[PDB]
């Protein structure tokens, strides 16, 4: 007995895309915490190392590991050689492991620090307007304050 | 000692006979080379990553134009994970 | 069926006839295709559907007959001559170059030796304005003209 | 993505009115908090 | 990945040989993936000055299929110089003069119309049947999946699909077919 | 003149090769890039082009993650689309709120 | 000079061999291909047979000289274009 | 034949054929009823 | 029995949410290549074994050709460049990591 709305198989019949079933929300539950305890249990023992991270600073998002060396394009209200915490940490990851997050990542879990090492400025920039047959020609040289950030260390915590 | 690494630092002669002797000193059977993956080969410019097994498990794989440094670069990859000093290790605590 | 020889006696005989199948999704219907739910969900692939619709060397069964009405009827016409072409049918000959989707003859079709500007391009037909209004499973429509 | 973001209701430009925007970019290590940025 | 610096650049940049098949395929679909795989678009590090391209294997020129009538509407127009010149030629009558023409000039009208084009011209290798150099069999990595799904003729389907796809029309008992 | 337009060149370039990488990356994992785009965004992961494309280039095993969340996240609205009723939101289509 | 001949695979002589003018027969047609008689560098008189000019009526210094070699709208010449050259 | 936009037919034994692509009227009977469509 | 993705190539992805719903963690252990799947390694009675030290000095011409059939370019490559171009050229580039 075929049901009221059979079609049979032709090359139209059937979406050319494979039939997904997704798994139902009850053990994709418990698998999630299963998942979730196994990542944060690797956190507690310390099975990582050279972390990174994804970072918005400055209208930016930078990926960041620790030593590492960022030129942000103004001045930054901060003696040479200071260190502050970078919060805005939109990821956070490692071999075997990255934690996402949505989309700041939680300040009790991921902690960027990094130290203003320069106050710098920028390569005198040239400004030259030219239009022909108008006599117009215009020519200004700026120059963009810059600081260089040395990130020391990305630190994650077991909060998941 | 920040940014170089291992063999950059320390230089050494045959990672394969360091490496079999570890592996000696600590009771693991001698690593088999084998050709994991291969482009080219009869061109100019090939590709071989060689791995190193012990006991049918993978310890190491590296690349190279020619099996044999494949093969001594699988040798240095196994001495770096089996001493620990790897580009993914943790960093230095300052 | 009914089948006729020739020996000089030439005589009509009745073979065995295919029915039905039991029961059909859409009872209501009033073309097979309505009835058994394909009203757009066809295309010259389908040589099972196609066999069941032609004559043993080539050509096609009457709308009298096969109960089809006249936009099904001429679309499994344009679907059986784009299959004939293509060679998806190799057993039902009369009596190389590989093409599908073929719309005209092939011999009948002159070559472009002058495309317009891009503004009143010459295009190439591909496929069938019967066949436009198939089921798309795509989020562009099809292309007709290339 | 901007026409999902207008109908969450959070802007459609992700430079717009969100933490990701308006919450203070860095802080001293110590814990104080960062003068207020210009923007 | 704890490589060296010398066989960790070697491995980022090496060069792979890509196998492509033609039977029953249309030659600018071919084309277009040829064409991605030659100027390396496939390639995360891509860079247009960074010589990123892969060899591209196209067997079966011979056995391509055009859609619709392109094989005797497609003319291929060119030009000895000298005042006659002008010569156009259908796609059938192409193919028939050399196999491989038709996908080698989609392959070249779809690359980038730059100096590097005929480089990536000399990267692709184009033959005409299931034969390929031995050479190139020792190349080659990943014979790269078919763009159209071969729509299956009549005679080979199975008595299981056969009987399994429905009867749609009642004959008349009388009709002489 | 052309320091000074190459600098607007050189950001509309910049990005282009990004989306370029980003295609690559994701075709390599059977996606696209609208795809991959648009359903990291309904996901609430505001990478950018930018370092979307250096965990292309640099980490494949998080690119390969954040092309299986994008690919999920496209299956829970097809899934959503099709279902049309007041069945559950889908585990990774929940938006986060804030006030 | 040596000079290439292709034949079948029947026709095949051993290398070395000697070959004499009876290898032809009376009553027979042949094709004969050789360097022709050089000329050196010669105008269109004498190498296309162009027409030339007048000799009397006026004419300045052109008696044997090409003419028009295009037309004005192209803006080039076109190739094979018959001009002097060795012959 | 004769070179039209519009085909008729002239007779009741004239008949309208689309050979190469084109129509044509044959007429057995009166061949000056032979007409191609441009 | 679902996976957003083939679990053979890369990494063994598993995707979960935190309890809150704030956070996505991504779990990507390494995939290995198998045994299976791997291949093994390929492998003058009185004078002295010389040296077979012979180069053939070909021209510009065929070396050209040569050079282009042995990597795949063009001859354009291998023609020369001048003098001007040859100062040009920064012979002390910078280099980063
Ligand atoms: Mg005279
Ligand atoms: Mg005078
Ligand atoms: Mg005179
Ligand atoms: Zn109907
Ligand atoms: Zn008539």
């Amino acid at each position: 007995s075929y049901l009221p709305g059979y079609v049979p198989k032709t090359s139209l019949s059937s979406p050319p895309w494979p039939e997904v079933v997704l798994p139902d929300p009850v053990e994709e539950t418990r698998h999630h915490a299963e998942v979730v305890k196994k990542v944060n249990e690797m956190i507690v023992t310390g099975q990582y190392g050279r972390l990174f991270a994804v970072v918005h600073f400055a209208s930016r998002q930078w990926k960041v590991t620790s030593e590492d060396l960022i030129l942000i394009g103004n001045e930054l209200d901060l003696a040479c050689g200071e260190r502050i915490r970078l919060e805005k940490v939109l990821l956070v990851g490692a071999d075997n492991f990255t934690l996402l997050g949505k989309p700041l990542l939680g300040k009790d879990l991921v902690r960027v620090e990094a130290t203003v090492i320069e106050k710098t400025e920028s390569w005198p920039r040239i400004i030259m307007r030219f239009r022909k047959r108008k006599n117009f020609k215009k020519k200004r040289i700026v120059t963009t304050p810059q600081t260089v950030l040395r990130i020391n260390s990305i630190e994650i915590a077991p909060c998941l | 000692m920040t940014g170089k690494e291992l063999f950059e630092m320390w230089k050494i002669i045959n990672p394969m006979g360091l490496l079999v002797e570890e592996l000696k000193k600590r009771n693991v059977s001698a690593p088999e080379s084998r050709l994991t993956r291969q482009s080219g080969g009869t061109t100019a410019l090939p590709l071989y990553f060689v791995g190193l097994y012990c006991d049918k498990k993978l310890i190491a794989e590296g690349p190279g134009e020619t099996v044999l440094v494949a093969e001594e670069e699988a040798a240095r990859v196994a001495l770096r994970k089996l001493y620990g000093f790897t580009e993914n290790r943790r960093p230095w605590n300052y | 069926f009914r089948e006729v020889v020739e020996t000089t006696i030439i005589e009509g005989r009745i073979t065995a006839t295919p029915k039905e199948s039991p029961n059909p999704p859409n009872p209501s219907g009033q073309c097979p295709i309505c009835r058994w739910n394909l009203k757009h969900k066809y295309n010259y692939d389908d040589v099972l559907l196609l066999s069941q619709f032609i004559r043993p060397h080539g050509g096609m069964l009457p709308r009298k007959i096969t109960g089809l009405c006249q936009e099904e009827h001429r679309k499994i016409e344009e679907c059986v001559k784009m299959a004939h072409r293509a060679g998806l049918l190799p057993n039902h000959r009369p009596r190389q170059l590989n093409r599908y989707l073929t719309r005209w003859a092939p011999g009948s079709v002159k070559p472009i030796y002058k495309k317009g500007p891009r503004w009143n391009r010459v295009r190439m037909p591909v496929g069938s304005p019967l066949l436009r209004d198939n089921v798309c499973y795509s989020r562009t429509p099809w292309k007709l003209y290339h | 993505g901007g026409q999902w973001r207008l109908q969450q209701g959070l802007a459609a430009n992700p430079s717009g009115y969100g933490p990701l925007t308006e919450l203070p970019d860095w802080s001293y290590a110590d814990g104080r908090p960062a003068p207020p940025m210009k923007g | 990945s704890s490589f060296s610096r010398a066989p960790q650049q070697w491995a980022t940049f090496a060069r792979i040989w890509y196998l492509l098949d033609g039977k029953m395929q249309p030659p600018g679909k071919l084309a277009a993936m040829a064409s991605i795989r030659l100027q390396g678009l496939h390639k995360p590090v891509y860079h247009a000055l960074s010589d990123c391209g892969d060899h591209v294997v196209i067997m079966n020129t011979r056995h391509i299929a055009f859609s619709g009538n392109k094989w005797e509407q497609k003319v291929y127009s060119s030009h000895t110089g000298y005042p006659g010149g002008f010569r156009q030629v259908t796609a059938a009558q192409l193919h028939l003069r050399d196999p491989v023409a038709i996908v080698k000039l989609a392959i070249y009208g779809m690359l980038p119309k730059n100096l590097h084009r005929r480089t990536m011209m000399e990267r692709l290798h184009l033959f005409p049947d299931e034969y390929i150099p031995e050479d190139i069999l020792k190349n080659l990595v990943e014979e790269l999946p078919q763009p159209r799904k071969i729509p299956k003729r009549l005679d080979e389907y199975t008595q299981e699909e056969i009987d399994a796809f429905p009867r749609l029309w009642t004959p008349p008992e009388d009709y002489r077919l | 003149v052309k320091c000074t337009k190459a600098r607007y060149l050189k950001k509309k370039n910049m990005r282009t090769l990004w989306i370029n990488r980003i295609t690559a990356a994701s075709q390599e994992h059977g996606l696209k890039y609208p795809a991959l785009i648009g359903n990291l965004v309904k996901c609430q992961v505001e990478l950018n082009r930018k370092v979307l494309a250096d965990l292309a280039i640099y980490e494949p095993k998080t690119f390969k993650s954040l092309a299986a969340l994008a690919s999920r996240r496209r299956h829970e609205g097809f899934a959503a689309a099709l279902g049309d009723g007041k069945e559950p939101e889908g585990i990774f289509s929940r938006v986060v709120q804030y006030h | 000079t040596v000079k290439i001949f292709n034949i079948t695979d029947n026709a095949a002589i051993k290398p070395g061999t000697p070959l004499y003018a009876a290898h032809f027969r009376p009553g027979q047609y042949v094709d004969v291909t050789a360097k022709t008689i050089g000329k050196g560098f010669q105008g269109v008189m004498k190498r296309w047979g162009f027409k030339g000019q007048p000799a009397t009526h006026g004419q300045t210094k052109t008696h044997r000289r090409p003419g028009a070699v295009a037309t004005g709208d192209i803006g080039r010449v076109w190739p094979g274009t018959k001009m002097p050259g060795k012959m | 034949f004769k070179n039209k936009t519009v085909l008729k037919k002239r007779c009741k034994d004239c008949y309208l054929v689309k050979r190469r692509g084109r129509w044509y009227v044959y007429c057995k009977t009166h061949p000056r009823h032979k007409q191609r469509q441009m | 029995t679902y996976s957003p993705l083939p679990d053979d190539y890369n990494c063994n992805v598993e995707l979960a949410l935190t309890s809150d719903g704030r956070t996505i963690v991504c779990y990507h252990p390494s995939v290995d290549i198998p045994y299976e799947h791997t291949k093994p390694i390929p492998r003058d009675q009185v004078l002295k074994t010389r040296l077979e030290e012979k180069v053939e000095h070909l021209e510009e011409g065929p070396m050209i050709e040569q050079l282009s059939k042995m990597f795949f370019t063009t001859k354009h490559r291998w023609y020369p460049h001048g003098r001007y171009h040859r100062c040009r050229k920064n012979l002390n580039p910078p280099k980063d990591r």
